[PDB]
RNA sequence: GUCAUGGAGGUAGAGCACUGUUUGGACUAGGGGACCGAAUUCAGAUAAACUCCGAAUGCCAUGUACUUA
RNA sequence: UGGGGCGGUCGCCUCCUAAAGAGUAACGGAGGCGCCCAAAGGUUCCCUCAGAAUGGAUGGAAAUCAUUCGCAGAGUGUAAA
RNA sequence: CUGGUAGUUAUGGCGAGAAGGUCACACCCGUUCCCAUCCCGAACACGGUAGUUAAGCUUCUCUGCGCCAAUGGUAGUUGGGGGCUUCCCCCUGCGAGAGUAGGUCGCUGCCGGG
């Protein structure tokens, strides 16, 4: 259930952030808003 | 009184069969009548049974089991 | 048999929650507000000391015109305002109470910020 | 015999019994009692020996209150096991008793026979005591 | 034959500074878990609870209402 | 505000005559209704529990708000949270409105009723009345009502004591 | 090193205000056509893993005090 | 490793031993961990528990209501402090 | 005199009894508007003052509960010395907990009305 998951901005194509995630609660990629740091300024990312 | 969430409602007038007391009273059901009793709020007539002043306590079918012996 | 619940003992335990963040500051003091049925005040308070320095009030000699329970809120702004900026006081943070920031005590700040008070 | 029916640890220290008794030195109930003078173990064993001798000589007659109750236990090894290997197994429970305790009462008889009772039971612990009166 | 046999190690809790003694911005007071000594001036509570400095000065531990104490720094 | 007319006008003076209370507001005024049908039984029934609601809903006009589980016993093969009961919460002129049409027109279609005793209170001045059924009321018909639970209405009196809201009861109805 | 001043810390002792262990008496919820017996109270005990309290020492600092390396 | 073997243990967290700063051993006395949560995190606004008695009761020792008493006798994802 | 707002370990609290007022403060009336209820103008929010001191609030009296609290004595104990060493005794310094004499129905600061 409990697994790794990483977070690419959909811009640039980095994966900037690690996070984890409950696989049976969240079974579709999670999406978060977080801060890009070669752009510097706030994005989406999305899991890989 | 949140809008949406509550049913309707609105005042009618309740008549018993043997007082015939129109006593005005608020309810969700229509009763289907028109009463020009307590002008300014000619609600809907509800037709009811046994009242207050109708039962022996209160106060102070069948007929078909007459119909054979009489 | 209920016992009615009392207004004034909640809003002082809500306003003494609202007081753990909010400190007057000899250079940053603090305006409190009081609210009844018939009409509201303003106070402007130092902590470090214990003393006011400037107030106003719908009861008092000036702002004798009134109007709905909210103009008054505004006027008793403006003139508590004019007051402490007579005084030199410029900035200042706004104790809310114990109330809600949405009437007449939302009227008295904007009023009070609309002038020369930095809210 | 008195046991505890519960106990929260199984496993006890020993302690110490250094310094006079720290309460319960006066007779309360009874009019008779019997002090410890010096200081000592008491097994639930001695309590109900002294017990039944001090009960059979007044002939179901009076009352009797036992001060003292047996809280604390104590292990023991069987014979040819080597030191270590944690602690032993508990066998027994003893009432650590210091001096100045009052741990006999006798109450419901006169002078002749509580006194005797108290000496016939005196003769069952292994602690020097002497007879008190209130 | 022994189910026991384990400890944790010391986390060397206590006091770190003692009272009138001058202290250094941002060095720790007093490290505790919970809240046994409230922060008072000049003095903030760590993530885990430890008490730190945030100006020169001298610590005092003064008390608070009854059941309860509190250390604060207070500049030169 | 007839029934609100009918305890104005001449309850509360003859009220503060029986008493000789100091002031004129010791009076003893009806100030809540409580409505709990006790549908516990529904653990695993979730229509029996949709039912209630519209039964409320309709008797009294207001939506009522299903009540969880304050704790959780496997002696009722139930746990926490679990939707028990219902709500209903009557107050202002509905105190009058639900009176006049419960002891004026529900009441008395009642098979035996002879009074309930006046010791079948709290002993601190409330009330509360139970109901066998749910065809005492007239709003409710028989085929829309497949079963019947006995729930409770509770009556909320200011009084200090409780002969004077037995009388008040009396004075405005049914004891 | 001593003296004066300020602190953190709950051991010895003691105590029953919490949690366990526990004695005698009164009454009793509950079941019983009187008998066991939950909870309340009175009086009396007990505790390394109990605390409404709480020392002597030790410890950390301040001093401009007096000696000493 | 109170000879060695058989048995048990080997890393991390909490309490007692531990002698009122910190630290402190034994094959000494008791327990847990090798995770979980997309809200069980952040912020703003609001409020307060366990239990007991009384009445309706389908529904009893115990469900859902109403009043009174009630400084925590509850809760704090999980072991203890 | 009263309204607002702070400091101080309840000597400030709990409880009991009396008095007061529309100057202030509340109860109170209403829901058109701003705003709100896992439902409910109860609360919150807004608009008003026919009635009230019944409660809130203020003042006054107490020792019933709670709280603070000596002096003397005692346990313990640093240093030194003794015994018949489950432990005990003597000299000097420090010195509790419990119990009690006693104290308490608060004391202070600022602003606005009378
Ligand atoms: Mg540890
Ligand atoms: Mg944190
Ligand atoms: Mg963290
Ligand atoms: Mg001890
Ligand atoms: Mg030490
Ligand atoms: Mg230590
Ligand atoms: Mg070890
Ligand atoms: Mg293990
Ligand atoms: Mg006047
Ligand atoms: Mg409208
Ligand atoms: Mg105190
Ligand atoms: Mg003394
Ligand atoms: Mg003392
Ligand atoms: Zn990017």
């Amino acid at each position: 259930m409990r697994v790794n998951i990483t977070l690419e901005c959909t811009e640039c194509g980095d994966r900037n952030y690690i996070t984890t995630k409950n696989k049976r609660e969240n079974p579709e990629r999670i999406e978060l808003k977080k801060y890009c740091p070669r752009l510097r300024r706030v994005t989406l990312h999305r899991e890989t | 009184m949140k809008t949406g969430i509550h049913p309707e409602y609105r005042p009618v007038v309740f008549v018993d069969t043997s007082t015939d007391f129109k006593f005005l009273s608020g309810s969700t059901k229509s009763s289907s009548e028109t009463i020009k009793w307590e002008d300014g709020n000619e609600y809907p007539l509800l037709r009811v049974e046994i009242s207050s002043d109708s039962h022996p306590f209160y106060t102070g079918g069948r007929v078909d089991r007459f119909n054979k012996k009489y | 048999m209920i016992t009615k619940i009392d207004k004034n003992k909640v809003r002082k335990k809500r306003h003494a929650r609202v007081r753990s963040k909010i400190s007057g500051t000899e250079s940053r003091p603090r305006l409190n507000v009081f609210r009844s049925n018939k009409n509201i005040y303003a106070q402007v308070i130092d902590d470090v000391n214990g003393v006011t320095l400037a107030s106003a009030s719908n009861l008092d000699k000036d702002f004798g015109s009134a109007e709905s329970k909210v103009d008054a809120a505004s006027k008793v702004g403006e003139l508590v305002a004019k007051r402490a900026s007579e005084k030199g006081i410029t900035s200042v943070t706004f104790d809310r109470g114990g109330y809600l920031y949405h009437g007449r005590v939302k009227a008295l700040a904007e009023a009070a910020r609309e002038n020369g008070l930095e809210f | 015999m008195l046991v505890p029916k519960r106990v929260k640890y199984r496993r006890e220290f020993r302690g110490n019994m250094r310094g006079r008794a720290k309460g319960g030195t006066e007779v309360a109930f009874g009019e008779y009692g019997l002090q410890a003078v010096e200081a000592s173990w008491i097994t639930n064993r001695q309590i109900e020996a002294a017990r039944i001798a001090m009960t059979r000589y007044m002939k179901r007659g009076g009352k009797v209150w036992i001060k003292i109750f047996p809280h604390k236990s104590y292990t023991s090894k069987p014979i040819g096991v080597r030191m270590g290997k944690g602690k032993g197994a508990p066998e027994g429970w003893v009432s650590p008793v210091k001096r100045g305790k009052i741990m006999f009462e006798i109450a419901g008889v006169p002078e002749d026979v509580a006194r005797e009772a108290l000496r016939l039971a005196a003769h069952k612990l292994p602690v020097k005591t002497k007879i008190v009166k209130r | 034959s022994t189910s026991n046999g384990r400890d944790s190690e010391s986390k060397r809790l206590g006091a770190k500074r003692a009272d009138g003694q001058f202290v250094t911005g941002g060095s720790i007071l007093y490290r505790q878990r919970g809240t046994k000594i409230y922060p008072g001036t000049n003095v903030g509570r760590g993530g885990d609870d430890t008490l730190f400095a945030k100006t020169d000065g001298v610590v005092r531990f003064e008390r608070m209402g009854r059941d309860k104490k509190k250390v604060s720094v207070y500049p030169e | 505000n007839r029934l609100k007319d009918q305890y104005l006008k001449e309850i509360v003076p003859a009220l503060m005559s029986k008493f000789n209370y100091d002031s004129v507001m010791e009076v003893p005024k009806i100030d809540k209704i409580v409505i709990n049908t006790g549908v516990g039984d529904a653990t695993a029934n979730a229509k029996v529990l949709d039912s209630a609601v519209e039964e409320l809903a309709l008797i009294t006009g207001q939506k009522p708000v299903i009540t969880k589980a304050k704790n959780s016993i496997a002696g009722f093969r139930l746990r926490e949270g679990m939707p028990i009961g219902a709500k209903v919460t009557l107050r202002g002129e509905r105190m009058y409105d639900f009176l006049d049409k419960l002891v004026t027109v529900s009441l008395p279609r009642v098979r035996d009723f002879r009074g309930v005793s006046k010791k079948a209170f709290d002993g601190r001045g409330n009330y509360t009345l139970g109901v066998r059924e749910q065809l005492i009321f007239p709003e409710i018909d028989y085929d829309q009502v497949s079963k019947v639970r006995g729930m409770d209405v509770v009556i909320v009196t200011t009084a200090k004591s409780d002969e004077e809201s037995h009388e008040l009861l009396t004075q405005l109805g049914m004891p």
